[PDB]
């Protein structure tokens, strides 16, 4: 059957790729399944359902509008956490194919750093430096970086989002690149605030419990 | 005779009911309702009174993809897993009716010249291409001088390295053979071309040479080389390079 | 045979073989060196046709040609019946085209047409007849818009035709592959040449 | 690599479409990553995490349980709101591969509209109001539609899902469609029901806060 | 325009599959569009937004912090519920391709059971058993299986995920396999806890009003 | 009528593990672990006794996709680069360690006549599907004279000039040998085509 299973897909772009929708789905609008075709992917012909729309539904789903008081006895706002990582580098920069001193690109992190063979990972890094300001630049899953303060082969590195971001160590050109993972990334979206506290006691409970309101600031 | 058509090709594009609000053009544009219609009849192809292809080899592919598609045969076979309605294997309907597929999953080939009609079942998105590729004639592959030098490699023995003589001698005088009459040869050399380069270094000059029953000069039954009889009423001793030896050290 | 046990199959002389290609090819292949025997036919068909769709292979091994090259032959038609024998000359008999309500009989040879626009005076010769393999000499076609005279069993003054590059007068036997003329013709007088040939 | 990447998909259908699924992800009933194979891909044959299961859990994880109580101190019920938009349409329908008033199809967004050479747009819109109907009969993408009270060549168009939809301006057959948003499409899902103001003074707040209940009807 | 269109997906793997990113999407650390390209695909080259980005995005988007306080007057804990199910088998284990007591696999809902030909349903459920064994064992779709109790041709089965999960019923090597739907899965997700029940009288409500405040414990 | 054509076509499906039921069978059914056993050998593909893939000709196909998988050639080469462990240059070991690929991407094709083996890498789903390309080999040969005349001498000797034997003998008596059991041999030319016109020269 992988012949018509492999006719598949045509287009790509998941707006056009499909989704079998969920049975008896009314969680949208009440009206209609996540990842029903909508009148997007008809403008652009696709008449299924499909994964583009499965995605903002949810996304809608989980948005809370502005405002919206999130409340806990804990007391951390809602607000994600970006991961912040290192970017071990080691080495020499080489390049066999070219002289000494040879201009070349090395994608760190599939961030292309432009570095002459001969480069340590110092001179590496202070090339890595100049991709990472273009990853900032083109901001691209990348929040913001920072030299290692005792380590010139070390980058601290930023995500722009709040999800978790683990890769793989590998050595290009006589440099070794790794991602040492410093702060872990926290569920949370848009800028939440706390109210304040407020204490409880619950029906017949004896002890007053505390709560924090996190109104949505964005 | 007729050289019919080596190769040529075929390719069909159909869009759907209303869609295309147009008919079928050529192997242009088709028309129908997808779902309503599973195959083709191919007049919907591009027809020329040749007829077209080798049926056994034939390429049918839609979207991009190749797939195999005509006649409805597969590897995996599965007539009675064609099996509308997803009742499983067996051909015993169950749940919803199950039915001998006739034609399974794709394209079912049909009789006489060619498939009259290719006969498909699979579900397409409105707007379809199918890439139809029916060939003739052949494919030679050609190399050049590559071949003459690769092929004979089995074929001969070739001359290998050549090697320099050094230590070759010489007879001064053919009459009276041995030291003090010996002339080394000077380096130079061999890269055997003929036998003739083998049968040398294989029996270099002074070589003894006993054949058991023959009389003859070894010329005669070999071909090669000049032979002298040798040690008549004589053995042949190791000489020692070491001068101690009183008989066989010292000439 | 089906289709399904092998995809491949050899070898009884005095059976005789319905074929199913339908699960997959079939590969046949014959006994082999068959010493003075011949006189044994053996037999493979469509009883259904899977011939076209899966068709026959088949082979030879080596040895004894069943017809030319000895590659292994392969059967689109439809229906088909084979009958072939061992044939004395160290050869298998094949019936040519044929099948169950059909007569496709015997054999048709190949004529090809070449024109030659004659050009620049000159022009008594023309080389390599039809540019793949040879000419078939025993039916001479050439053509000046007159149709040429016969090359002929005896080649003759009267016999019109040079024959490949001949050094002086022409050349007394034909050759497939070059022809010459005796004459020069003319420009835009055409010398037209075909040939009755064995194989395309 | 791109070849055995390019392998890669097969059967479409993001059941068969593979997901790297979260590393140490528990987050479906404490026990298995978002996205991991699920018995309904198992018998269909796809053996590995997919990006069906990832919708449908993190779907599963922003759905609150009927009766649920959502408080901000805002008072915007929950509920999704969807966008609402117009379809300016312009130009008269023309075709020059057919003679004047010939009926041919028009996709609107994706919408096929039958309609003849020579009308204008709003004899077109005129065809456009039965597309609409289509749209809106087969429940694709499109709520409902309402004429432009204006004008013809306008319409006022009502979407399915809660979801945001802009579309690009295009001209075909002499008929310029275009899509102008009227109202923005809001977070939400369900029915929910306001229960009323609960004014709560925070625990060493001296200012009372009001909360709005939000149960969830649907 | 499908040829391009075709051109499509190359390396399947959903980090690889593009998303057509939500416009003016701050909903990631105020931030970025969902499914925004992140370091973990260039890393791995691809540098369009895409589908792994998207689910996660909005997975971390719909989890709440251990320790939120979920609150309703109904009661139900926020936990999700994984579905629970039967497998209906029937009929004598049949390959006419091996003889009689021949082993074989059969997948059982995409579970392999190696059975003998000539089983019945029970002895074949008895393979059944082995196979739910490496299904729990490897922690596949199904959480845990139970033999039907009255039934040695069923079996109750449960799944690892809190989705719903819907088979069709067939029929192999004279087997029907069907699945029979026990047990509705429900929305949620980690483990959560009621603190109790407070009562609130609404501002100027006269009847007091129950709430429910679920704590996450995970 | 139709000239048909002069190809052919191969395939496999193969499922994995246990979940077959069923051997791998002619180029119908293929079983193993794809995990276990990288690429295949094919008699588990439609054979003929000979002919795969004319050498300067293959198409490897599977999926529906279509790749060079060839001979595992590939003009990326990178059989350094085939890299399990994934280090990246140099082809110097770092981290886990590192191989130079013996089988770069997919399909390698060892045998020398003809490739009677492929070898193959990658990790696919549980079905696989294969097509396969088998062009007619038979004709491509060239080049005249005066070149290839020139190819002889510098490099794989020649057989020379041959040479008359007018002194052969040959034992009549193989127990006890020779005289007065011997016979005269009557004059022949030897021209060495093998080595054994040689050894017995």
């Amino acid at each position: 059957s992988l012949l018509n299973n492999k006719a598949g897909v045509i287009s790509r772009l998941a707006d056009f790729l499909g989704f079998r929708p969920k049975t008896g789905d009314i969680d949208v609008m009440n009206r209609q399944s996540v990842g029903s075709v909508t009148i997007s992917q008809l403008a652009k012909g696709f008449y299924e359902p499909n994964i583009e729309s499965a995605i903002n539904d949810v996304h809608n789903f989980s948005i809370k509008d502005v405002g919206t008081i999130i409340t806990n006895k804990t007391g951390v706002s809602p607000e994600g956490v970006s991961q912040t990582d290192y970017w071990a580098f080691s080495g020499t920069v080489t390049d066999d194919s070219l002289p000494p001193g040879s201009p070349i690109t090395v994608l760190v992190f599939g961030l292309p750093v432009s570095a002459t063979t001969g480069m340590t990972a110092i001179e590496f890094v202070a090339k890595v430096r100049v991709a990472l300001q273009e990853a900032i630049a083109s901001f691209t899953a990348i929040n913001s970086y920072k030299d290692h303060p005792t380590d010139g082969s070390k980058l601290e590195v930023t995500y722009l989002d709040n999800q978790k971001h683990v890769l793989s160590t590998y050595s290009t050109y006589g440099i070794t690149i790794s991602q040492e993972i410093i702060s872990e990334s926290k569920p949370g979206y848009g800028t939440w605030n706390l109210l304040g506290a407020q204490t409880v006691t619950l029906d017949n409970q004896q002890t007053p419990t505390v709560f924090y309101h996190f109104e949505r600031t964005a | 005779s007729q050289w019919r058509s080596s190769y040529t090709r075929r390719q069909i594009r159909l869009l759907d009911s209303k869609l295309t609000s147009k008919t079928s053009l050529e192997g242009s544009i088709y028309v129908t309702d997808l779902s309503t219609m599973k195959s083709i009849p191919f007049s919907a192809f591009g027809l020329i009174p040749g007829e077209p292809i080798n049926p056994n080899s034939l390429e049918v592919r839609f979207n991009g993809i190749l797939q195999e598609l005509a006649g409805t045969v597969g590897m995996p076979l599965f007539h009675c897993v064609g099996a509308d309605s997803d009742d499983e294997v067996e051909c015993s309907v169950l749940g919803g009716t199950w039915e001998q597929s006739h034609t399974d999953y794709s394209v079912e080939t049909d009789e006489n010249g060619i498939p009259e009609i290719l006969h498909f079942d699979s579900v397409f998105e409105h707007g379809d291409i199918i890439n139809i590729t029916w060939f003739n004639n052949d494919l030679g592959t050609l190399l050049t001088k590559d071949e003459i030098i690769d092929e004979t490699d089995n074929l001969y023995v070739s001359q290998g390295p050549g090697v320099d003589i050094s230590g070759d001698v010489n007879l001064t005088d053919f009459d009276k053979i041995g030291w003090p009459n010996v002339e080394a040869v000077q380096s130079y050399q061999r890269a055997f071309n003929a036998v003739s380069n083998i049968f040398d270094t294989i029996y270099p000059i002074g070589t003894i040479y006993e054949n058991a029953v023959n009389p003859n000069n070894p010329v005669t039954y070999m071909g090669f080389g000049s032979w002298k009889l040798f040690g008549q009423g004589k053995v042949l001793v190791g000489w020692n390079e070491d001068i101690s030896d009183p008989n066989f050290a010292l000439n | 045979y089906n289709a399904s046990s092998g995809q491949t199959l050899t070898a009884e002389w005095g059976k005789s073989y319905a074929i199913n290609t339908s699960s997959g090819r079939v590969t046949i292949n014959l006994p082999k060196g068959t010493v003075n025997d011949y006189n044994k036919v053996i037999r493979a068909r469509d009883v259904f046709a899977t011939w076209n769709v899966n068709p026959v292979t088949l082979v030879a091994a080596s040895g004894d040609t069943i017809k030319g090259s000895a590659v292994p032959v392969e059967i689109n038609v439809r229906f088909s019946d084979l009958e072939l024998v061992y044939c004395a000359p160290g050869r298998w008999e094949y019936v040519k085209n044929k099948q169950i309500d059909k007569i496709t009989s015997s054999d048709i040879s190949n004529v090809a047409r070449k024109e030659f626009l004659v050009e620049v005076q000159g022009q008594t010769d023309f080389l390599d007849v039809f540019r793949g393999t040879s000419y078939n000499v025993n039916n001479i076609r050439v053509k000046h818009r007159g149709n040429e005279l016969y090359y002929g069993d005896v080649f003759s003054e009267n016999s019109d035709f040079g024959s490949p590059g001949e050094n002086e007068g022409e050349l007394v036997p034909l050759d497939g592959f070059n022809i010459r003329l005796r004459q020069p013709c003319n420009i835009g007088d055409t010398v037209q040449i075909e040939t009755f040939m064995d194989g395309v």
